[PDB]
Order: C-alpha cells, then sequence, then structure tokens
C-alpha cells in the first residue's frame, strides 16, 4: 500500500543520501528508483554520527560481518535495540546504524549487501516501527522535534 | 549483536533527550 511503499522509499531517500555523502551511488547497488520527513531523517542521522561515528567506525569487524552472517546479526541487533519499547532517537540510531553498516560493506567488498540491508530496514520499519511511529504522532511529529 | 544493540539503546536514548 501507499504506507509501505512510503517507507521503502524513505529508506531509499536517507541510505541513497548516506551512500553519496560517501562519495558512493545508490544505483550502483539498486535498481530501485525534498519532503520535511527525509529532510528531517538526514539530519538526524548526520547529528547522531557526528557525535558518535567514531565509536561505531568499524561495525563490520565489531560484528564479524560476511556475507552469510549479515541477516542474522542485523536482525539479532535490531531486535534487541527496540526489545522493550521505541523513541526517536533509537529509531535515528537505527538508521544511521543501517546507513554506516551500508557504506562499510562496499568498502570492504561486500556491495551484496547494500541492497539486502535496504529492504530488511524497510521491513523492519514496516512492520515493527510503523505502529509506535502511527501512534506517537507519525513522522510528522518527528519533524516537529528533530526538524 | 547485543553489545552494539546496547550501544545504539544508550546513545539513541541520549539523543532521544536532547531533542
Ligand atoms: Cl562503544
Ligand atoms: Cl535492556
Amino acid at each position: 500500500g501507499h504506507m509501505s511503499q512510503s517507507n521503502r522509499e524513505l529508506v531509499v531517500d536517507f541510505l541513497s543520501y548516506k551512500l553519496s555523502q560517501k562519495g558512493y551511488s545508490w544505483s550502483q547497488f539498486s535498481d530501485v528508483e525534498e519532503s520535511a520527513v527525509k529532510q528531517a531523517l538526514r539530519e538526524a542521522g548526520d547529528e547522531f554520527e557526528l557525535r558518535y561515528r567514531r565509536a561505531f567506525s568499524d561495525l563490520t569487524s565489531q560484528l564479524h560481518i560476511t556475507p552469510g552472517t549479515a541477516y542474522q546479526s542485523f536482525e539479532q541487533v535490531v531486535n534487541e535495540l527496540f526489545r522493550d519499547g521505541v523513541n526517536w532517537g533509537r529509531i535515528v540510531a537505527f538508521f544511521s546504524f543501517g546507513g554506516a553498516l551500508c557504506v562499510e560493506s562496499v568498502d570492504k567488498e561486500m556491495q551484496v549487501l547494500v541492497s539486502r540491508i535496504a529492504s530488511w530496514m524497510a521491513t523492519y520499519l514496516n512492520d515493527h516501527l510503523e505502529p509506535w511511529i502511527q501512534e506517537n504522532g507519525g513522522w510528522d511529529t518527528f519533524v516537529d522535534l528533530y526538524g | 549483536x547485543i553489545w552494539i544493540a546496547q550501544e545504539l539503546r544508550r546513545r539513541g536514548d541520549s539523543f532521544n533527550a536532547y531533542y
């Protein structure tokens, strides 16, 4: 539906932004082709990175990421992150995490992971974050708070 | 991941409080 599609598009926008910010291009990894929401998310993401990038500088080594272990590892991290609840900050961390994982993957010859991560992010957002989001003011409220 | 997820929780929570 329009809802699921918009969340998938939001993920593409954020990751494309993040990937391009690092000298990469979305088209290099996927054939899948500014609203205030997208703008606010890109901005929150940058802010989170400017604050914690260094501590999250080597995700693939810390998690021992390989094409064969990425699937389960990603899911375990996101499940633990939201195991007891959700807030906008954790959602931003979720995005930054996914974005950082995408960049590192291509930098470390695992570009095949970009499309998968994008889908994993969008699927988790739609199935396990959307409910909290719509019950907490929706993305519009996120824009008002982090805009 | 557990360790990474918990770093994201504490930092996401710190980030949340700031805004
Ligand atoms: Cl740390
Ligand atoms: Cl906990």
